[PDB]
């Protein structure tokens, strides 16, 4: 965590920088010169699911020497279930 | 603090990237780009800027100042804060996060907010649906970038970007996983809009596709944001896959091997590739584009996580 | 001083349950998640902070923002230098467990994400594909064709 | 098979994903037990 | 190994899911109505699961890795898990006709039912709070989708939203309890939990953190079984949805929750708080149901309230700590399930009639006279009339309750049975003696629905001649915990 | 001199399933 | 939407002139 | 200090259940409070895992993350279907 | 780590504790091959018969056969394993006393 | 031909800005602290830095 | 650096030598700690390991000090990171103690 303080102050100093970039144009230049697209909910829920499964990929990615060939196959079962879901979405036709 | 030493040079980088794109994409078209303003158009970015700054507003409208006058600020602050964890040379990252990569993923997940908000505050149904389409694209090629990073992560030990660029001393992940670099580049092209993938950025539909109250500052900040997001997403194709700051390691007598110069050379290669690939290829229409992020770069990314996980589990290369 | 600034999350959580304007509700929702991730950072659970960011304020409150925009509602420590020789990043010490030892509680959330996919499909396909885009469907022999109106 | 070639022609990226992925679900399936020596 | 029976249903669901989507999205097959083809195949998938689970019953406890860290399978779970699949299959058997009449292209609807059964199978064997919550979430999530299946009609979708919020709250409340229970225990396993909570007695031995969790976990379970303290909009869910979907949620989730309830509370928790809350709920559910049976008019809602009243009789067995009482609860669950399937099937027999009152259901004496006698048997079974199987189960519940000493609770059950009987004789009078209401003429059903009535109605009457097997089966399960 | 292709496979399967039922008791 | 999607499959490119290549 | 990081989560959960009770009229706030209380129990698991120095808390917190997210997905999809066309 | 040690175990004489696959499947009695064969039939027959309505008789028969193969094979495996291990009748100890 | 150098020049002065992004936040941090930044700075190293600033008294 | 003050740099710099030598003291201290982690119960073995290791440092400090003074300069410059200067590591190891 100790290295999070530089980005913690980064957010605020970039806020300052963008506020200056905002105020620069404001100062100069004085007086004289479809009901609903549900596919955007399907795409959104599907990104939600696939980013959940990437969230599950991350620890399995960084710790794969520890889980020798059993964590790998458990993740491949999780991934085969992901693939069954993704093939049901491809065939049903949510990717359009 | 020293955040100035990473935002000001990045501001100059974006301002000169507008010129680098115009000039390279012009050289491609057998024509010199901006060439009168500066010695070689080198002052042309300052001219574009100082013009946009001196342009009187079309309507003051300083009343609505908390809604969409800080949304471009948010987009730009995110595009600039994702630069902290990006390491330019050994021990030159501003903040070495031991989960650096996931932090970049989160910064993208907040850039989604940036786009959606800055499009919703534009009370234009066409422009708002365009911003929503652009957000859905930026977020649909984020599962593919996610899985590509899971590949380059399986190859590496940890998410620490300095480690991902230190894990390539033997060979860049561009050589074995070249098919992945092509998918990360073709996704970073599509995550950002500036690409063969920019129907929401079709020349006209872009300007009328982000906001209604321009005042110039909004126009510049979106383009400064798009060009920083581009320098960033090109500074990722060069940490992960190309050797972040690593030479070819031949150890020449002519070359004293500076690190940040190698990182610069590689991010220049990927920026030039952004430009070249904007010049030479037609747009994808956003209806084949979304059908390329799901039906093409997700299956070919999932396969790669299973291929680079398998081939590294069987032979204990992990 | 940032420790006690969880009061921000506390008041923003009181906003979402006492707000009639949905934009303020979703905004303070996002705020609650941002301050909860700040908290999860102060605890050193770095992975869970970024996961809160991603799968909450880049997916879920994105969903909620969509539901608002459209469909408007109206000293003395004794640090033991053992176990520090190899510091396990939070991802590594979640992966040492979730995929090998408690892996069935990880294949069951697999099934829950699959059920979420099947659910978002069967619910919000909205008769826009083979669910009803099969055809209008017609049969000539039974059809009266002007014999019966 | 004729239909297999019709599927690896019409859809190259889901037929070269179920084969750039077989090499990953196939290497630890058989190539790893082979590596008992 | 040791997860193969659950693995098969999950594989069968995936294989049916892939079969349904590829086939339904086929121009060559003209986008055919897979549901009913997924059906029959779905009913045999449950039956193959039933055989695999029964076949491996000795082999179920194959390894410590599965029981200690994931789920533990025991003799009680096996007998109820067999019943859970049989209950699920029996509901599918009546439901097939509904699929035929409806334009059901929802192949996924069957996969959801099989996925629910897999969640329910995992729920019965779940031995960790994480496992129980995750399994409960899957079974409910599949159920939430089935409720909203008829999208064109808002009545099913709005009923689904109330079911969804009640489900989300019930899962969420149970989850908060797990968090508090975890904080004191330091482990999420029921087995580790039992060691810390054995004889906790919040009065005898201080346990502030554990009790805080126990309060939430218990409350969440009650919402799931439509207990009256948390009945909320759950009765509304039953009437608003069409009869066949209502039947599926009426018995299978409830049986799974009741079996999960005995395992999570009796073995893990030992304080004088859990038994009393069920005792209050039992009195209230029977009181609410008896008042509701007279108050409610729609036949579908009345069944839900009669089922809620029966649920209170089931709750008494947990309320009295005696193992004989837990056995009596099991006798009740089986009889209630057979009658509930039989009752839904008789309503499903009048498929032709659209939503109609009891008086319209009357006049079945002249037409379908045998069905009229069959309807009388179904009402009598919940009523507690002595010849029927339900009374024998209730008498065991009451005899156990008197032995347990629950004279006040037992009396209200007899009083509620008395309150119900008057309405049932009035309903029996409505069927033949009076209020024919137009001499309406009914329509036929499938043989499976008639057999559901035949195999159950005969058995309900036959219980008196040979009641020994069920009593023996029920006690064995209670002792196993 | 035969019915539709595939009907024969189902008719053969039914005999093999019925043979199994007698066989299950037998073996 | 049931609108006819633009199927990007077709017959392979074969330059088709008119019959008047050699002798009208 | 564990009490400060728990009772604050406890009263965030109380805010969630309170908004559940009040907002039986509006459902989007209902789902807001659902994910609120599924955070106040999730942040609760994380706090109790740091305090007890036990990893089961964080495993369960991750699984509740990727279960409450699917729950929000299905919830909002049901809510969008509820506002039919 | 893992171990095949079981609750309620070894009620009958064990032949080979923790049988390796390709042996427990090479132990299929002519009853197992008759259980794996009747399940695959009742699963093909139901699969084809269910598909008479939607016109999918062939492919629904094939998917019913896939379900039947998986299920009947896992059942034959359960039987031959609980037989090799000490769980089932296990009259196939002659195969060990002879070999 | 060296005609592409005119178009290389903007990429150079955008590469000469990432070199500055990298070396500024290095030689600024190399100033506040007499030593370069440590990338793999796990808790062992913060503990050793604590005890080190406590050893030099 | 200076007198053999067991700083972070000078300790992680000589850890190879602290491995070859002073292994009995280290393994005895670890055996105690794994027996019971109360600090007092082997305060004596703590003095014993600290005694032999301060002695080992004063030996390394006395002989080839400049190479040791360059290697600890490394380890203070790059915080105990070995690969960043293998040249100093070899110089110091090659001149006297291998
Ligand atoms: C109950 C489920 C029955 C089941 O799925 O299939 C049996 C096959 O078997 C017998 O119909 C043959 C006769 C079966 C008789 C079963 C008697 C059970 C007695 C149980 C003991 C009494 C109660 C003890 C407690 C019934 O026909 P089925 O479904 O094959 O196929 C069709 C059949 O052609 C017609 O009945 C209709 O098209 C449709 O309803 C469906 O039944
Ligand atoms: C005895 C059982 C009766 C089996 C009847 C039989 O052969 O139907 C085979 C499958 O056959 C087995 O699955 C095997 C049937 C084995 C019968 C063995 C008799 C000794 C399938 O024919 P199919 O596709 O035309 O199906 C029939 C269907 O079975 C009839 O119920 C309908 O009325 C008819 O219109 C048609 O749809």
């Amino acid at each position: 965590m100790l290295e999070f303080a530089p980005i913690f102050i980064y957010l605020v100093i970039s806020l300052l920088v963008s506020l200056i970039l905002l105020g620069v144009p404001f100062l100069f230049a004085s007086n004289s010169s479809s009901r609903f697209d549900i596919r955007f909910y399907l795409v959104s829920i599907l990104f939600l699911i696939f980013d959940l499964e990437v969230t599950f990929f991350f620890p399995w990615a960084v710790s794969l020497n520890k889980i020798d060939l059993f964590g790998f196959w458990s993740m491949m079962a999780f991934l085969f279930i992901l693939t069954i879901g993704f093939l049901y979405e491809w065939k049903r036709g949510a990717l359009d | 603090a020293e955040i100035l030493g990473i935002i000001l040079p990045l501001l100059l980088g974006v301002a000169f990237l507008v010129l680098a794109e115009r000039k390279v994409m012009a050289f491609v078209q057998r024509r010199k780009g901006p060439d009168v303003v500066g010695s070689f158009g080198l002052l042309q970015p300052l001219a574009d800027g100082l013009k946009l700054i001196l342009k009187e507003p079309i309507s003051p409208s300083s009343a609505n100042f908390f809604l969409f006058r800080m949304a471009p600020v948010a987009t730009f602050m995110l595009s600039l804060v994702a630069w902290a964890v990006v390491p330019f040379d050994y021990g030159m990252v501003l903040s070495d996060l031991n989960i650096g990569l996931l932090y970049l993923f989160a910064i993208s997940s907040l850039g989604v907010y940036g786009i959606i908000i800055a499009g919703w505050s534009s009370n234009s149904k066409y422009a708002f649906l365009g911003a929503l389409r652009s957000a859905a694209q930026m977020v649909s090629y984020e599962v593919s970038i996610g899985l590509i990073l899971i590949t380059v992560l399986i190859c590496v030990g940890s998410c620490n970007l300095s480690e991902i660029v230190m894990a390539q001393k033997q060979i860049w992940f561009g050589i074995p996983l070249f098919p992945v670099l092509v998918m990360f580049f073709i996704s970073c092209l599509a995550e950002t809009n500036r690409a063969p993938f920019d129907l929401p950025e079709a020349e006209a539909e872009l300007v009328a596709g982000y906001n209604v109250e321009y005042s110039s500052m909004g126009f510049a900040l979106f383009f400064l944001g798009e060009y920083a997001n581009m320098i960033l997403m090109s500074g990722l194709c060069t940490l992960f896959f190309l050797g972040g700051w690593l030479p070819i390691l031949d150890l020449p007598i002519f070359k004293k091997i500076p690190g940040s110069i190698w990182f610069s050379i590689k991010v220049l290669f990927f920026l030039f590739l952004y430009i070249w690939v904007r010049a030479a290829f037609p747009r994808y229409r956003y209806d084949q584009l979304m059908g390329l992020g799901w039906k093409v770069f997700l299956p070919l990314s999932l396969a790669w996580v299973v291929s680079v996980s398998g081939l590294l589990v069987t032979f204990q290369w992990l | 001083i940032l420790s006690v600034l969880s009061s921000l999350a506390l008041v923003s959580g009181l906003m979402v349950v006492r707000a009639k304007n949905p934009v303020h509700s979703v905004l303070f929702f996002i705020l609650v998640f941002c301050d909860t991730s700040g908290l999860l950072l102060l605890l050193g659970l770095d992975f869970f902070a970024m996961i809160f960011l991603v799968v909450y304020i880049g997916a879920i409150a994105v969903l909620f923002l969509f539901v608002v925009m459209m469909f408007h509602i109206q000293s003395l420590r004794y640090t033991v230098y053992a176990g520090k020789v190899r510091s396990w990043t939070n991802l590594e010490t979640l992966g040492n467990l979730l995929y090998t030892y408690y892996f069935v509680w990880f294949l069951v959330p697999s099934l829950i994400l699959l059920v979420a996919m099947i659910g978002a499909i069967v619910l919000t396909m909205h008769r826009t594909t083979k669910v009803k885009r099969q055809d209008v469907f017609r049969r000539n022999a039974i059809d009266f064709r002007r014999t019966i109106m | 098979m004729e239909k297999l070639r019709m599927f690896v022609a019409q859809e190259p990226v889901v037929a070269a994903s179920c084969l750039i992925g077989g090499v990953g679900l196939f290497l630890p399936a058989v190539v790893r037990p082979i590596l008992d020596s | 190994l040791a997860v193969f029976p659950e693995i098969f249903i999950i594989n069968a669901t995936f294989i049916l899911l892939i079969h349904g989507v590829v086939f339904s999205t086929s121009k060559k097959y003209d986008y055919p109505p897979l549901a009913s083809n997924v059906g029959w195949l779905g009913l045999l998938s449950v039956l193959i699961t039933l055989l695999l689970l029964a076949a491996g019953a000795p082999l179920l406890t194959i390894a410590h890795l599965f029981w200690n860290n994931l789920f533990r399978r025991d003799n009680f779970t096996y007998f109820c898990q067999i019943f859970l699949l049989l209950s699920t299959a029996g509901t599918i058997s009546m439901c097939f006709d509904f699929f035929d009449q409806e334009r059901f292209d929802a192949f996924e609807f069957i996969v959801l039912i099989l996925l629910s059964t897999c969640g329910m199978l995992f729920m019965i064997s779940a031995y960790d709070l994480i496992a129980m919550y995750l399994a409960i979430e899957l079974q409910s999530l599949c159920f939430y989708v089935i409720a909203a299946s008829k999208r064109k009609s808002e009545f099913s979708t709005e009923a689904g939203l109330k079911y969804l919020i009640l489900g989300a709250f019930s899962s969420g409340i149970l989850l908060f309890g797990c968090s508090m229970i975890y904080g004191s225990t330091g482990a999420t396993h029921f087995d580790q939990l039992a060691k810390i909570l054995t004889g906790y007695e919040i009065t005898g031995a201080r346990s502030s953190g554990i009790f805080m969790g126990i309060l939430f976990i218990a409350v969440g379970f009650l919402f799931k079984i439509t207990a009256v303290p948390f009945h909320m909009w759950a009765p509304d869910i039953y009437e608003g949805s069409p009869t066949p979907v209502t039947a599926f949620l009426s018995i299978a989730p409830k049986i799974s929750i009741f079996a999960n309830i005995l395992r999570v509370f009796i073995y893990g928790s030992y304080g004088a708080t859990l038994q009393q809350i069920f005792f209050f709920c039992s009195i209230a559910s029977m009181i609410l149901g008896a008042l509701a049976a007279m108050a409610q008019t729609k036949v579908k809602r009345l069944l839900a309230y009669s089922s809620i009243g029966h649920v209170g009789y089931i709750c008494i067995g947990f309320s009295c700590g005696t193992i004989e009482g837990i056995q009596s609860l099991l006798i009740g669950i089986f009889i209630y399930a057979l009658m509930t399937m039989d009752a839904f099937a008789i309503v499903l027999a009048l498929r032709q009639t659209r939503v109609k009152y009891i008086a319209d259901l009357g006049a079945l004496a002249k037409t379908n006279p045998i069905l009229a006698i069959t309807f009388s048997i179904t009402m009598f079974s919940y009523a507690g009339i002595p010849p029927l199987a339900g009374f024998c189960s209730k008498f065991y519940l009451f005899f156990a309750a008197l032995g347990c000493g629950a004279y006040f609770l037992a009396l209200v059950g007899v009083v509620t049975s008395v309150i119900g009987c008057f309405y049932y004789i009035r309903l029996v009078k409505r069927m033949f003696f009076d209020t024919p209401r137009t001499w309406i003429l009914y329509e036929p059903m499938d043989r499976n629905k008639s057999l559901l009535l035949a195999m159950t109605s005969f058995f309900i009457t036959l219980f008196l001649l040979y009641p020994s097997p069920l009593f023996s089966v029920t006690h064995q399960m209670a002792l196993s915990l | 001199v035969s019915e539709d292709k595939n009907r024969n496979y189902a008719v053969v399967a039914g005999v093999v399933a019925i043979v199994g039922s007698i066989g299950w008791y037998l073996k | 939407a049931a609108a006819a999607a633009a199927a990007a499959a077709a017959a392979a490119a074969a330059a088709a002139a008119a019959a008047a290549a050699a002798a009208a | 200090d564990l009490i400060k990081y728990f009772t604050f989560s406890m009263i965030i959960f109380i805010l969630g259940i309170w908004g559940i009770l009040l907002n039986r009229r509006n459902i989007l706030i209902m789902l807001m409070s659902i994910e609120l209380m599924l955070l106040a129990v999730n942040s609760n698991f994380l706090v109790f895992s740091v305090s007890l120095d036990d990893m089961m808390g964080q495993v369960f917190a991750l699984l509740v993350l990727t279960v409450a997210a699917a729950e929000s997905a299905i919830g909002l999809a049901i809510f969008v279907i509820t506002f039919r066309v | 780590n893992t171990d095949i040690t079981a609750l309620e175990k070894a009620q009958y004489p064990v032949v080979d504790r923790n049988p390796a696959f390709t042996k427990v499947v090479g132990n299929f009695s002519t009853l197992d091959y008759l259980r794996f064969s009747t399940i695959t039939g009742i699963s093909v027959t139901v699969g084809y018969l269910s598909g008479i309505k939607p016109g999918i008789k062939g492919p629904s028969m094939v998917t019913g056969g896939l379900i039947g193969l998986m299920g009947g094979f896992m059942y034959a495996y359960q039987n031959s394993a609980g037989r090799l291990m000490g769980f089932f009748p296990n009259d196939g100890e002659v195969a060990s006393y002879q070999k | 031909s060296l005609v592409w150098l005119e178009a290389m020049l903007p990429l150079g002065i955008i590469g000469g800005m990432l070199c500055i992004m990298g070396n500024s936040q290095y030689y600024i941090h190399k100033a506040y602290h007499g030593r370069p930044k440590h990338i793999g700075h796990d808790e062992w190293d913060v503990a050793m830095e604590r005890r080190d600033k406590k050893v030099v008294e | 650096t200076g007198n053999p003050i067991p700083t972070s740099a000078v300790l992680t710099a000589s850890a190879k030598h602290i491995g070859m030598r002073c292994m009995p003291e280290n393994v005895a201290f670890l055996k105690c700690k794994k027996n019971d982690p109360n600090p007092e119960k082997c305060l004596d073995k703590g003095r014993d390991v600290t005694r032999c290791v301060l002695g080992l440092l004063k030996d390394l400090h006395q002989k080839c000090q400049k190479e040791m003074d360059d290697y600890v300069g490394c380890m203070y410059y790059y915080t105990n990171e070995f690969d960043l200067c293998r040249k100093e590591q070899e110089a110091f190891e090659k001149v006297c103690p291998l």
